[PDB]
């Protein structure tokens, strides 16, 4: 039973790609083919467009409930 | 590694009980003399090295640390005879000028203090929907039978609120509604301004001890057919307490457990020991003087109660002349001086009199030259830079150009991996006075290695061993990052005070332009901060750590950050030549040849990766023209 | 304005001097500027300003200098830091023995002062140079203190002050001392019609506009300077110096 | 009028916007239910407007690019809320003032 | 010598060796390089946990199977990459309570200490004469007292 | 305090005191190890007898012991008679413990890395030093010489493959595995898995390409049958690239052309036969006239000597460092002399 | 404490020991903590 | 040009000593919605320290380390007792600034103490 936005907002983006972006340092593991860049948010950004992030989102309701969103579920605006 | 992982989920703070503070202190002063003569700190006083170290190069004498790992013990001044607390000494007089001496109650009414602990038992669950349901069932029970003998409870009360609060009692953490707390501090302030003012007991029916109070310091009683003494004051508020310990603590919400049946105690409106605050939070001082002279007076009252115990004379309960009163050999003077001083330690409006006084925590923690304004709520922060803003135009409008006397000082800690290095490896190479990019290096462990910029062999040796774990340790947790130099893709986040709406802070792009010492910002950026450009200076901060810049990139974007919170109208745009540049090459009249239009077209991109495609001419023959509407 | 203040910079003592190397007469001037003689003193140079919108850093309130012309001297000063020095007044322990002098054998003051705890005359000073060295004659212990500005100075004049009976022991010395401050990026510059500019963009010289006589021109100023602001006074001040210089006149 | 703005700052820094569309204080307290009676945002209702509809009808194909599901499945479904459009263009109908 | 596990240790829950083989949850701060490849840093983490003192398992483990995460949704906190979990453990551990018997492998024989082994890898400390007399003596079990757990890597028991 | 005083002054009669001291309630014995260990810059004899007995009198010591090696390590400064002296016990400590001999070896290994980059093949006194502890290990390494083997293998995965620009580190691997034919064709077996595993980053990749091209063209104890074994893997890794399809190829094809001109001779059979060896005529054909073009971030000089070869026969960080023959002339002759091959392609 | 008058809202909440939950802005960075404004109205979970 | 960088620490409040990031700007960076650069700023670069709490009380000036013991570290403990209670035990680490540490530690000289839930 999970009705909230299905769309990604710009601050769960933000906390998105800068955790995966520190999931993609810290010498983690990159999960996409890439030809060399060496930003991690450039990397962060483009596993982003290829459905590749796999963070579940817990967004809180005021009174303490929380759904589970993939990143993979949630529709991102072009 | 090493970091915590416990969260605070909620803050509370209430009194110290006098038994709490006395094991969670170390060392009794004793000592009124702050520094010695040599110029060490001095022993067993005020800044000794039993309580925290005095300096940055001697270490601690309780918990043997330096300044770096320590934080200070708790010392403690005793006091030989016991003042009132500066905190708590107006809610002290309003419970003696709403209670009597001759039975040991208080002159309110009991018809509504029994309502008021009915209602505010009730909102320590926070049911709210009762606190006129009490009212209404008291004045009903009023009504319909006069009954001043019911002296302790009332039944038809008391089933309300032990029915409301047995039953709906899951809700005792959804009290901290704006609707609860509003309520609750109404009725208490109804309370102590309309139902406690000092009138003829009618309990007792007898005289009235009437009390009153003068400028923050003195309590006199007064006689039913004066200096009230904070000893006897304890031992008169004592029996309150003991009598009317059912009421006065859930008015006192205090220590722990919402002073459920009896548990706020009358030891926090009496103290006999002042705990100095730790010797690192006090630098080398104001709030010293202050326990200073606390001490010496301490040291006047020992002189004075070791002559009225003399064995030829005891009228207790010259060689000090200094003491006002010399007629008499009582000396109430001194005493009242003594709570007048521990006035001045807490605050400095509770003294009126005293000239040699330095502000107490209340200066120190109120008003914007204080902390929640000062320093707790904004800070002085690192690894930004201030510098005088210039226009510029040919950098992008989500761009800053950037000295390089600030690209040398400006230093991002990156993560080594094995994806970005080789780019990490010339930026060892160069050398921190270089920049390509360059170093402060910090190994595994946690020692920074600090290479030097004069040689080069102690550079390519950092330079080579730097995605390589040569530690050795049981387990990897972190790698090396290297210090580096910001570069031209990096956010700064610049600032124009004053800081009047949400575009006055946003996300510029760092661009290093060489040989200058001047920020530099397009024309479109100087509305939405307020820029005039005459001497007009930012703060260019650059965020360390990573989660930092992805909102930078997001979020706080001078790209999204073209509309105004107040309406949504556009604050980014092109000032001055170019609406009469455009106003002229767009008119009907202009027509370019062949070469012209592709140097103004690439003059208006610049090295876009992608193939520049063109229009056609407007005009095909007698020359191939193109008009200024085809070139924008 | 910086402009020349005065003639006698030796036996003035004052904190800051903002002196200008080589001012000019202007060329358009009223007539009481001669009624006062206003050339002893004169405050500015004149400039070959054209208003142009040629580059793009040239607006809200900025401008465009030469740069050749601006290594060539254009508006080049000075600014005299003073320090007086005293040695009772401000360093104060005990029985005022303390007269400026170097112990034999220090290195902290070796090639670099005088034998006698002044710096050298013309000796360029930067932050942590010493500066000067005084020795407490009752035990020998020299001090010594450093250089604690920022900008590059060099030591113009040294003058060693007594009291005013002329008893006095060596401890009062004012050391003055030469700061360059050529036009850097950031500084303001103006007219004589109230419309200040900002120095931003020292633009070389072969990219200036030049005309069809030959010349560049010194400073551009914008065009969107005026409307808003309405100085009719510095186009008639343009083409009566330019009247003016090409004529040998100097106008009403 | 650095008090004025502090004093409306402090008095309104908590009242962020919630998961469900209502605007709630740093405890919960209810303050709206629709975030200014519409729950839209102030920059991106500058093109809502009448004016500005030609706009959006050309360049009609240029945000369909962007905008790629509302001819596909899981959203353009306006029939449970395309049924108070009729209703209340029904009931006002049969009660033409109210 | 390293400690596998190997059956309990070849069952040593037995008579004259007091021990308990119950599961045990503790604290994971994960390096963020084990996103895939996660039991090896989990087991890289244990391994240099083992035969020391720890407050979770009380006295000291020797062995653990089955290493599995309680709930599968890691606690990756705000402005942090450590993703965080919590691993139940088959542990086997064993700690010397007052009123015991332990295990005994004698080495040498002084005036004042008798130096015996627990398990082969543990050394219990024992005073030789418990002061009657201290003249003639020749698996041993003794009692113990106190417990002096040691600080980097190894276990000591005072009996 | 008794054993600080006791322990600080260094015969028989003082090792029963110290057995007596030691037995005595073991926690004291913390201090002691420490203690010796700061003894160590004849009395080193008896050293090796007393730590014999202190650590086979208790098992737990040996487990204990590798702080105290981690941390009185004498620094690098100091000169090369401590250094040697603590070097030669520590190996003779790796002798008699056979368990705590991996943290021996990459102790020594990680501070032969720290003295060979800091030395980088002389544009000097350290370097010296450097080849009195690289001749010391290396008679160890011929003292001594399966598991030795494994230990080296697991602490080269761990330091000296991700280390790059290596000059002396790779030579004990060097020694090591050319005393067998099968550690050599064990130790390729290792290097193209790492080079083959594309989980690996590619910088790791193209280092062990490299580390696989030195080794197959600088070799002496090689056999060919392996070289061209080796070499046909690695041509048909390139194949299976070039079916479908860029840095681990390039460094592929660099290692390949880097063995086939430093083995100009041992690739052709005979004078002239019908075909050459596994037609490398014919796969130079295929490889380089491809869309490619690996030999521009070659170096450039391997490029024109192979161009000259191949005519007369008819990343780049990564690629840019090579084990260097030139050393420090004192002690590292008579390694480097036997085994080493002649430079100058001169045909 | 932070807005006006730092001592009466000290006294009050040492009188009726009041508590906070720590979801206000302003108390939120007195202590270290990520403000419940847009990026702090989420926590953040990785499946495994 | 006042650039800023590993800034001088003071003795009250170990903060740098440095460029005022401002109690208007935290406005601004709050109307954006970016707690983490408001974290940063805030938090992570300003007056960033460590606080042991007993999580059973909650106090900060409660717990006290033992000096190191006169055998040599021969089994040093160096562990953290809370003398309120007389425990070894959950004295667990939180992240709180220095400036709090302060307020807790003047409230302290004010006879108030303040739990933390842990
Ligand atoms: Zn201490
Ligand atoms: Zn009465
Ligand atoms: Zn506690």
């Amino acid at each position: 039973k999970r009705i909230t936005t299905p769309y990604m907002t710009k601050y769960e983006r933000a906390r998105v790609l800068g955790t995966r972006a520190l999931q993609i340092a810290m010498c983690a593991p990159v999960m996409v083919e890439l030809e060399g860049e060496t930003d991690p948010l450039l990397i962060a950004m483009k596993e982003l467009k290829a459905r590749k992030i796999p963070i579940i989102i817990r967004r809180y309701l005021p009174d303490g409930s929380y759904e589970d969103w993939g990143v993979d579920e949630l529709i991102i605006t072009d | 590694k090493n970091m915590p992982w416990r969260r605070l989920q909620g803050i509370s703070f209430g009194m110290y009980s006098a038994e709490e503070l006395k094991k969670l202190s170390v060392k009794s002063i004793t000592n009124p003399r702050y520094l010695d003569s040599l110029g060490n700190p001095s022993a067993n006083g005020l800044y000794d090295l039993a309580l925290g170290p005095a300096d940055s190069k001697e270490v601690c004498s309780t918990c043997v640390q330096d300044f770096s790992n320590c934080s200070g013990h708790l010392g403690h001044i005793e006091l030989p005879l016991t003042v009132y607390n500066p905190l708590l000494f107006d809610k002290l007089y309003l419970l003696l000028r709403g209670s009597c001496l001759n039975c040991h109650m208080l002159t309110c009414p009991r018809a509504v203090i029994h309502l008021l602990l009915c209602q505010l038992r009730v909102l320590e669950v926070g049911a709210l929907q009762a606190v006129y349901e009490l009212e209404r069932i008291l004045n009903r029970f009023l009504e319909e039978n006069p009954d001043p003998s019911a002296s302790e409870i009332r039944e038809e009360l008391e089933q309300y609120t032990t029915e409301i609060v047995q039953n709906n009692l899951l809700g005792s953490q959804g009290a901290h509604v704006k609707n609860v707390c509003e309520s609750k501090s109404k009725l208490i302030a109804l309370f102590w301004k309309a139902h406690m003012n000092a009138k003829r007991c009618p309990h007792c029916k007898t005289g009235r001890s009437v009390v009153r109070k003068e400028h923050n310091s003195k309590l006199t009683i007064t006689f039913p057919a004066g200096y009230l003494t904070p000893t006897s004051a304890r031992e008169h508020l004592s029996a309150l307490w003991k009598n009317e310990g059912f009421f006065l603590n859930y008015l006192f919400s205090g220590m722990d457990d919402d002073g459920m049946e009896s548990r706020f105690n009358p030891s926090v409106f009496f103290l006999d020991f002042l705990v100095v605050p730790p010797s690192r939070y006090r630098p080398v001082n104001g709030q010293t003087v202050n326990l200073q002279a606390v001490m010496k007076d301490v040291v006047l009252i020992r002189k004075l109660l070791a002559l009225m115990a003399q064995e030829q004379k005891l009228p207790e309960e010259f060689l000090s002349t200094l003491p006002g009163q010399s007629l008499i050999d009582k000396l109430y003077n001194i005493w009242i001086r003594l709570q007048s001083h521990v006035n001045i330690v807490f605050d400095s409006e509770m003294d009126k009199l005293m000239m040699d006084k330095y502000p107490g925590i209340r200066q120190i923690l109120e008003k914007k030259e204080g902390l929640f304004r000062k320093h707790m709520m904004g800070k002085r922060v690192d690894y930004a830079a201030r510098s005088v803003i210039c226009p510029d135009m040919y950098i992008n409008t989500n761009e800053i150009g950037i000295p390089m006397v600030f690209a040398t000082k400006l230093t991002y800690p990156q993560p080594v991996t094995p994806w970005n290095v080789q780019e990490l490896r010339q930026a060892v190479i160069n050398g921190p006075n270089v920049h390509p990019g360059a170093s402060m290096v910090i190994n595994e462990d946690g020692s920074r290695t600090a290479l030097s910029a004069v040689d080069m062999t102690q550079r390519e040796a950092v330079a080579k061993q730097l995605l390589t774990p040569a530690t050795g340790a049981p387990k990897p947790q972190g790698t090396k990052i290297v210090c580096r130099h910001v570069k031209n893709g990096d956010i700064l986040l610049l600032n124009r005070q004053p800081t009047l709406h949400r575009p006055s802070i946003q996300a510029h792009r760092a661009r290093i332009l060489p040989e200058e010492k001047v920020l530099r910002l397009h024309y479109a950026n100087c509305k939405a901060y307020n820029a005039d450009f005459d001497g007009d200076e930012m703060n260019a901060h650059f965020p360390q750590s990573e989660l930092g810049r992805a909102e930078a990139y997001v979020l706080a974007c001078t790209d999204q950050q073209y509309l105004v919170p107040k309406d949504g109208q556009p604050l980014a745009g092109l000032i001055q030549d170019h609406m009469v540049s455009g106003a002229s090459m767009t008119t009907r009249g202009c027509f370019f040849t062949r070469e012209h239009y592709m140097e103004l077209v690439y003059r208006g991109l610049t090295d876009k990766v992608g193939r520049v495609k063109l229009l056609s001419p407007s005009i095909l023959k007698p020359f191939p023209l193109w008009t200024g509407k085809q070139v924008v | 304005t910086m402009g020349f203040p005065l003639l006698t910079y030796q036996d003035r003592s004052d904190n800051k001097l903002y002196r200008l190397q080589t001012p000019q007469s202007p060329l358009v001037r009223p007539s009481m500027y001669d009624y006062y003689d206003m050339d002893n003193y004169p405050i500015g140079t004149n400039a070959i300003v054209a208003v142009i919108s040629y580059t793009g850093y040239d607006m809200e309130d900025a401008m465009i200098v030469n740069k050749a012309s601006w290594e060539r001297g254009f508006a080049h000063g000075s600014v005299y830091k003073s320090e007086f020095i005293d040695l009772s007044e401000k360093i104060k322990q005990g029985d005022s023995s303390l007269v400026f002098g170097i112990k034999p054998g220090d290195p902290r003051v070796l090639q670099k002062l005088d034998d006698d705890g002044l710096p050298f005359i013309g000796a360029k000073l930067q932050y942590g140079d010493p500066y000067y060295s005084y020795l407490n004659l009752n035990t020998g212990e020299s001090f010594v203190m450093y250089y604690k500005s920022k900008e590059n100075c060099v030591v113009d004049n040294i003058k060693v002050c007594s009291n005013d009976t002329g008893s006095g022991k060596f401890k009062c010395v004012c050391i003055t001392m030469r700061v360059p401050r050529n036009p850097t990026i950031g500084d303001k510059f103006a007219s004589r019609h109230g419309q200040k500019g900002i120095l931003s963009r020292l633009w070389p010289a072969e990219d200036m506009p030049f005309t069809e006589s030959g010349m560049v021109p010194d400073i551009l100023f914008n065009p969107h300077g005026f409307p808003s602001r309405m100085t009719i006074g510095m186009l008639i001040e343009s083409m009566a110096g330019k009247s003016a210089a090409l004529h040998g006149l100097c106008h009403d | 009028s650095g008090y004025l703005q502090r004093c409306i700052i402090k008095h309104l820094e908590g009242l962020v916007v919630q998961y469900d569309l209502t605007v709630r204080d740093s405890d919960g307290s209810v303050v709206q239910f629709l975030y200014g009676e519409d729950g839209l945002d102030i920059p991106k209702t500058q093109f809502l407007q009448p004016k500005q509809f030609p706009f959006l009808a050309s360049n009609y194909e240029v945000i369909m690019k962007s905008q790629h599901l509302h001819e596909v499945l899981s959203r353009a479904d306006p029939k449970k809320a395309l049924h108070h459009f009729r209703a209340i263009k029904k009931w006002q109908s049969k009660h033409p003032n109210t | 010598e390293l400690p596998t596990y190997a059956a309990a240790c070849a069952l040593v829950n037995s008579r004259y060796s007091c021990l308990v083989a119950g599961p045990h949850q503790r604290h994971i701060a994960l390096s963020p390089r084990y996103l895939n490849r996660k039991r090896t840093g989990i087991r890289e983490q244990l391994d240099a946990e083992l035969l020391r003192y720890s407050e979770s398992l009380l006295g000291v483990p020797i062995a653990y199977d089955n290493i599995k995460v309680v709930g599968e949704l890691g606690d990756i906190y705000d402005d942090q990459g450590h993703i965080h979990l919590n691993i139940e453990a088959d542990f086997v551990i064993f700690c010397p309570e007052p009123g015991q018997k332990l295990m005994g492998i004698v080495n040498k024989v002084s005036s004042s200490h008798i130096g015996c082994l627990v398990h082969g890898c543990f050394n219990a400390s024992i005073p030789k004469p418990e002061q009657l007399s201290a003249e003639q003596w020749q698996e041993l079990e003794f009692e113990v007292f106190r417990l002096d757990s040691d600080a980097a890597g190894v276990f000591c028991i005072r009996g | 305090q008794l054993i600080s005083i006791i322990l600080r002054l260094p015969v028989e009669e003082y090792l029963a005191f110290l057995g007596n001291l030691v037995s005595a309630q073991t926690v004291f014995l913390r201090p002691c190890l420490s203690m010796i260990a700061s003894h160590f810059v004849a009395n080193f004899d008896t050293c090796h007898r007393a730590l014999q007995i202190i650590a086979r009198y208790v098992p737990s010591t040996p487990w204990f012991l590798m702080p105290i090696l981690v941390e009185k390590f004498p620094f690098v400064r100091k000169s090369e008679r401590t250094l040697e002296c603590y070097v030669h016990n520590l190996l003779r400590i790796s002798v008699y413990f056979p368990t705590l001999r991996h943290e021996i070896l990459e102790l020594i290994i990680e501070k032969l890395l720290k003295l060979d980059v800091n030395a980088s093949r002389q544009g000097h006194p350290v370097a010296e030093r450097l080849d009195i502890l690289m001749s010391l290990v290396l008679s160890y390494m011929k003292d001594v010489c399966k598991d030795l083997y494994r230990d080296l293998i697991n602490i080269f995965d761990k330091l000296l493959l991700p280390t790059h620009a290596s000059c002396h580190v790779q030579f004990f691997m060097f020694y090591l595995c050319s005393f067998k034919l099968g550690f050599a064709e064990a130790f390729l077996e290792h290097l193209w898995k790492k080079l083959q595993d594309p989980s690996n980053p590619a910088i790791i990749r193209q280092a062990a390409g490299n580390y696989i091209g030195s080794f197959l063209a600088r070799a002496k104890f090689i056999p060919l049958i392996t070289v061209k074994s080796c070499l046909d893997l690695l041509v048909n890794w390139l194949h299976i690239y070039l079916n479908n399809q860029h840095g681990p190829f390039y460094s592929a094809c660099q290692a390949v052309f880097y063995t086939f001109v430093f083995r100009h001779k041992q690739l052709l059979s005979g004078n002239l036969k019908e075909g050459l060896q596994y037609l490398q005529s014919l796969n130079f054909e295929r490889i380089v006239m491809s869309q490619l073009n690996p030999l521009k971030i070659c170096l450039p000089s391997v490029v024109n000597f192979f161009a000259a070869i191949t005519n007369k026969y008819q990343t780049n960080p990564l690629d840019t460092f090579f084990p260097f023959d030139p050393c420090v002339l004192k002690r590292s002759k008579k390694f480097i002399d036997p085994i080493y091959q002649v430079w100058e392609d001169m045909s | 404490m932070t807005f006006e008058t730092s001592f009466q809202f000290l006294k009050q909440a040492t009188m009726l020991g009041s508590h906070d939950e720590l979801r206000s802005p302003s108390a939120c960075l007195v202590v270290g903590k990520v403000v419940r404004g847009g990026t702090g109205l989420f926590e953040l979970k990785q499946p495994l | 040009f006042q650039v800023r960088t590993t800034g001088a620490r003071d003795r009250v409040t170990n903060q740098p000593i440095g460029i005022r990031f401002g109690e208007m700007e935290r406005d601004a960076l709050l109307a954006h919605g970016t707690s983490f650069l408001l974290h940063d700023r805030l938090f992570n670069c300003s007056d960033r320290s460590v606080a042991h709490v007993c999580v059973k009380c909650g106090s900060l000036l409660s717990p006290l380390l033992e000096k190191p013991p006169p055998s040599w570290s021969a089994m040093r403990n160096r562990k953290y007792n809370c003398t309120l209670c007389s425990r070894s035990d959950t004295i667990d680490t939180v992240s709180v600034p220095y400036v709090f540490r302060y307020f807790v530690a003047e409230l302290a000289a004010m006879n108030i103490k303040v739990k933390l839930d842990v």
